[PDB]
RNA sequence: AUACAGUGAAACUGCGAACUCAUUAAAUCAGUUAUCGUUUAUUUGAUAGUCAUGGUAUAACUGUGGUAAUUCUAGAGCUAAUACAUGCAAAUCUCGACCCUUUGGAAGAGAUGUAUUUAUUAGAUGAUUCAUAAUAACUUUUCGAAUCGCAUGGCCUUGUGCUGGCGAUGGUUCAUUCAAAUUUCUGCCCUAUCAACUUUCGAUGGUAGGAUAGUGGCCUACCAUGGUUUCAACGGGUAACGGGGAAUAAGGGUUCGAUUCCGGAGAGGGAGCCUGAGAAACGGCUACCACAUCCAAGGAAGGGCAGGCUUACCCAAUCCUAAUUCAGGGAGGUAGUGACAAUAAAUAACGAUACAGGGCCCAUUCGGGUCUUGUAAUUGGAAUGAGUACAAUGUAAAUACCUUAACGAGGAACAAUUGGAGGGCAAGUCUGGUGCCAGCAGCCGCGGUAAUUCCAGCUCCAAUAGCGUAUAUU
RNA sequence: UUGCCGUUGCUAUGGC
């Protein structure tokens, strides 16, 4: 064996034992009982559509909003008086009502809630933070998806479950940690299911008819900035700087971890094989294409597509909105000399990539749009064997940070007609470290594509 | 009986398959007095709840049975196990070699057998 | 406050006529919940008589809120007489 | 093989306790551990170490009265080995009246006191 | 309920009732056959034509009595059966001349249970004297429903005629299933300080018989003579509490667990017998032998196991046995007393103030080194485990576990031990002296026991729910 | 369509 053998590498001897150890226990080792039982008592990709879009054509609506730093929006869709609704939130404490139903119009505000300084608790106890307004920022807002509550989360550490109607709360959940902010939440579709994940690395569970919590998960080593769930009773959340991904089973509380692991020097060398390579920082936003896909976006640009049976990403679309603009020259050193004003820039080593702001799949459909602070979010196609995806359009009309991103359908089941509604800000809704984004207005932007 | 979990783990290394991980909590025997469960118990109770949730009965602990488990499996838990990971696999004397071997059928030992497999 | 009942592998058994289903009893905040209480809650939810719902065999979590168990819930009464054995039976007060 | 196998095997799983780094992965350093390695992976040298506490001994009465919860069950034992995925999960219990509960006993017969007091 | 009709004691009937002590190496056991060489309670599938209803004999039950007395008894009186005993020519076919008239109607000629024993005669299987069909007989010779509950059936003949459906329990033979008995080959230690064994319960065959459920020297007559082997027949030892991949394993102990078969005999000891589908019965009976018990001294009945140097709850689960869903199971499950080997904690954690000027390390001494240390000082709120205890869960029921409100610390008296080292004290005691010393020591002094607040409870060290001693030993 | 300001329509988008 090891004299038939011996001219192999270290690894090669650990691959060709663990195959000979494979084939020794599949050498060494009912199921019509268990159907007629299962007959006693998980979706891939259905609609195709990317390629019936047509994107240049499509208008661009943006209609202005007098509140500061919009940080999420929300948006309501029935399901077979048929409106469509939409809710957003703004670091201004506010929650405004938008009725979005006709596509041709801009959208239509109907009432607003602004919380202030007056809804700050007395007691500061942890469990006496029941008060009926927001006293810090809303990050996040989701609406229930039969219509009757929308539920507002931010830095306060509290839920606030609210009537559509009266646009008044019916209930104040506290997160009861001192430390624990809800950044973002996610219904599970056609359900009462609420998925809050909390920067003190948790994932509350809440059911929202009964306003009943069912259980934490905890998973994370980073603050968990984006939870995004389909149908079935599961989530996939995603870690700042732990960099992974993690898919919930809510009723088994166990996960599957992704993990990038990408390698610059090793990109540079394929390179060379066959550039700007940015090494990944965190993961911020995610999507769920299917039950067995998901989608996320990075600070260094990439949009990574994973699948459940791959730890590894199966496609890296990097740099995908672009590089930062060069800093001034004439600002960066101070110097008379401009030679050395240039010199001080360095090259390309200050050059940095946009982060993926929002990222919005439509569920069970290869489309899917990506938007940064670069002033065009992007409509990409995911091929249909499902192992890389491309891009179909640019969609130029907003300008700014684009938080969050939603797609409502309203046509036949031959033709649809497809708004994409983006809450468009001037800053970050975690924070303001992006300085300066020229021509940003806070609002929300519309885009609405027919298909062929 | 030749399962061995060196070659487990290299093989969950080899994979590129996530390996269905457990909450953080969810591990500890009872507020840390037995610690972190093991993977084979993790396994074990998992195959008894199964057994339990289809059968729709709950298994009354047999005399001899349980104090075997816990003469045995506990005694072994706290003297190998630290933190989830047991270190008797290393003071075990068991040999790989016979696992790893090719041991019977297609163990080439003609030499146009050795040239088939190349071709 | 308000319990949570999550109800999975619904097995219709037409030979006994019985619905039979593994209950995850989720209750934060709280000891542990009746069965007389969880009787009306899954008689309520299938829409059946307390009479002919049936729970048994509760397994509580270490460190609480969550509470396993199974739960058969009949179509008759009278039917869940005939079938249900009598030590249940004294447990639910149903027969003597 | 052997050595393949077990050295990549024992060298994994001490890097998942937590005694051994992650750039630390080899035969010779896995001999170079030593007592204090294990030692500081207790819970009461974490608990001091992430400052929950302002002692060992201050994190060894915490743990046994109970406010520390590692993950989702209050642990306690102080001789509990904590892993790298559980020592950023170490925390106060939401029932413990440090993080986000009721005060306890002491503090509620001392404000029951102090109202009977204004009360008289 | 003008036969009984509900529920049913007793009784009859039916079914089931198949621990101890001894050690064998072709014996046992394990497989493997065979039964064209056998037996069947049950299950399952088949199977039977060859009086509108017979006669008793008793129990339970009445009563009269005998005995010291037994589940002991005698006399008289009662009535039941799925108990016991008894017991019933027509119809179906073949050959149908002829008739019409083809299907058809018919002169006529003929045939016709089962079992037992034997003789004789003609479809399966590789194979039979087997299955089956006959013929003449034979039998202390059988079997071929005198039974039961749910329905009140359909005709017209309203006869109260005909016969009407679902089921019980029977019964014949064959098959099946459950077993069992024999049988076949294949396999297990050491040894020649064990070479002849068998006819020394016939040894190896043949014929006939007896016997058995049946083959067979299994037995008995008669007759031949054989059968086994230094390649070890045969014999001895085997710690043979052994071995069997018998057995689930060892889900990372170096070969280890757990389960199953041990093989036989007995149920005060020899012997004979009986009931059943199945026993040479853990049942009963007789005689014999030995114990031993009650008695009114006439008689009567009986058969140990655990302990030292034994209980309670229950058929809920698992499964089995009955006329049977239901009953029952010291099978089986559950619980209790039972540190011992050994476990994871706790016995406090943060502060604040005041006061003091010394604290510690090394070194034979001489000395040297060092620097926020000492205090039986005061004081503040916070935390919570042991516990006390409400519930639900849990289970046949309960305990326990899981969860768990309400209480739960300053002497934290919610009162940790075990060992080691070193002082010091008196109007005190003893001993030796070259004044005033030295030694041994000292719970004992002089008053005082509500009497006295005293080296403040003398200081220091180590292990800690553990910690010493003695002896042996590396 | 905007908290405010400015421009363009009388609707489009520049500034804070």
């Amino acid at each position: 064996s090891e004299e038939e053998f011996e001219g192999e590498n270290p690894a090669d001897k650990r691959r060709r034992l663990a195959k000979q150890y494979l084939e020794n226990l599949k050498s060494e080792a009912g199921d019509l009982d268990k159907d007629i039982i299962a007959s006693r008592l998980q979706g891939r990709v259905f609609r195709y559509f990317g390629d019936k879009l047509l994107i240049s054509e499509a208008k661009q609506s943006f209609t202005r909003v007098g509140e500061n730093n919009l940080t999420c929006i929300s948006c309501f869709q029935p399901v077979l008086k048929g409106r469509l609704f939409a809710y957003t939130v703004s670091k201004d404490l506010q929650l405004t009502k938008y009725d979005i139903t006709d596509f041709s119009k801009r959208p239509k505000k109907l009432k607003y809630a602004k919380g202030g300084a007056k809804y700050i608790p007395t007691s500061k106890h942890e469990y006496e933070n029941t008060t009926e307004g927001h006293y810090d920022e809303i990050l996040t807002v989701a609406a229930s998806p039969d219509g009757k509550y929308v539920v507002t989360g931010g830095r306060d550490r509290k839920l606030i479950v609210w009537s559509t109607e009266s646009l008044s709360p019916v209930k104040v959940i506290p997160t009861k940690d001192r430390r624990g902010e809800v950044l973002s939440l996610a219904f599970r579709k056609n359900s009462d299911q609420l998925y809050a994940s909390c920067a003190d690395f948790k994932i509350r569970t809440y059911s929202i008819n009964q306003f009943s919590q069912l259980e934490i998960l905890y998973g994370h080593h980073d603050i968990v900035e984006d939870i995004s769930a389909l149908a079935m009773e599961r989530c996939v959340t995603v870690g700042a700087r732990d960099r992974t991904a993690m898919l919930w089973k809510i009723p088994d509380e166990t996960r599957l971890t992704f993990r990038g692991g990408d390698e610059p020097q090793k990109l540079l060398r394929r390179w060379m094989k066959e550039p700007l390579f940015f090494c990944e920082g965190s993961i911020d936003v995610v999507s769920m294409v299917d039950d067995f896909h998901f989608i996320t976006g990075s600070d260094n640009g990439n949009i990574c597509l994973w699948s459940l049976a791959k730890k590894k990403p199966i496609f890296t679309e990097r740099i995908a909105h672009g590089i930062l603009p060069e800093p001034s020259f004439n600002d960066i050193s101070g110097e008379t000399d401009e030679e050395l004003r240039k010199r001080q820039l360095q090259g390309k080593k200050l050059l940095q990539p946009f982060w993926i702001t929002s990222l919005y799949a439509i569920p069970y459909s290869n489309v899917f749009i990506s938007g940064s602070w670069s002033g065009s979010l992007k409509v990409w196609k995911i091929s249909d064997n499902l192992r890389s995806f491309e891009l179909l359009g640019e969609l130029s009309g907003a300008k700014g940070v684009v938080t969050k991103i939603q797609v409502v359908e309203s046509g036949k089941h031959g033709k649809e007609k497809f708004r994409i509604l983006a809450s468009i800000a001037k800053e970050h809704r975690l924070g303001r470290w992006i300085a300066n984004v020229s021509g940003a207005r806070n609002g929300i932007y519309s885009a609405v594509i027919d298909q062929t | 009986k030749s399962r061995m979990q060196a070659m487990e783990e290299y093989i969950r290394e080899s994979s590129d398959q996530p390996d269905w991980s457990a909450s953080i909590g969810a591990d500890i025997v009872n507020h840390g007095r037995g610690g972190i469960k093991s993977l084979r118990d993790t396994e074990k109770e998992r195959r008894v709840t199964s057994f339990e949730e289809d059968n729709f009965t709950r298994l009354n602990i047999t005399n001899k049975a349980e104090k075997r488990k816990q003469k045995q499996r506990e005694r072994n838990a706290r003297m190998n196990v630290i933190g989830g990971e047991d270190f008797g696999i290393f003071s075990s004397k068991r040999k790989l070699e016979d696992s790893t071997s090719r041991r019977g059928a297609k163990k080439t030992r003609s030499a146009w057998d050795r040239a088939q497999r190349r071709l | 406050d308000a319990v949570t009942i999550r109800t999975r592998k619904v097995i219709s058994n037409p030979l006994l006529a019985r619905k039979q289903f593994v209950v995850d009893v989720l209750h934060p905040n709280r000891a542990n919940v009746s069965k007389d209480e969880l009787r009306e809650k899954l008689a309520e939810v299938y829409k059946a008589e307390k009479d002919a719902v049936s729970v048994f065999g509760f397994r509580t979590q270490f460190g609480g809120g969550k509470s396993v168990g199974f739960g058969l819930v009949y179509n008759s009464v009278a039917e869940a007489k005939k079938f249900e054995p009598t030590y249940r039976l004294v447990r639910y007060g149903l027969a003597e | 093989p052997k050595r393949l196998f077990e050295g990549n095997a024992l060298i994994r799983r001490l890097v998942r306790v937590g005694v051994l780094s992650e750039d630390k992965k080899k035969l010779d350093y896995v001999l170079a551990l030593k007592v204090e390695d294990f030692l500081e992976r207790r819970l009461q040298t974490q608990v001091y170490k992430l400052g929950l506490a302002k002692s060992v001994h201050h994190a060894r009465v915490l743990i046994t009265q109970r406010h520390i919860a590692v993950g989702k069950q209050i642990v306690n034992i102080p001789s509990f080995m904590v892993r790298l995925d559980s020592e950023k999960h170490i925390d106060f219990a939401p029932t413990s009246p440090f993080g986000g509960a009721r005060p306890g006993r002491v503090a509620r017969r001392n404000a029951a006191r102090k109202a009977e007091a204004s009360g008289e």
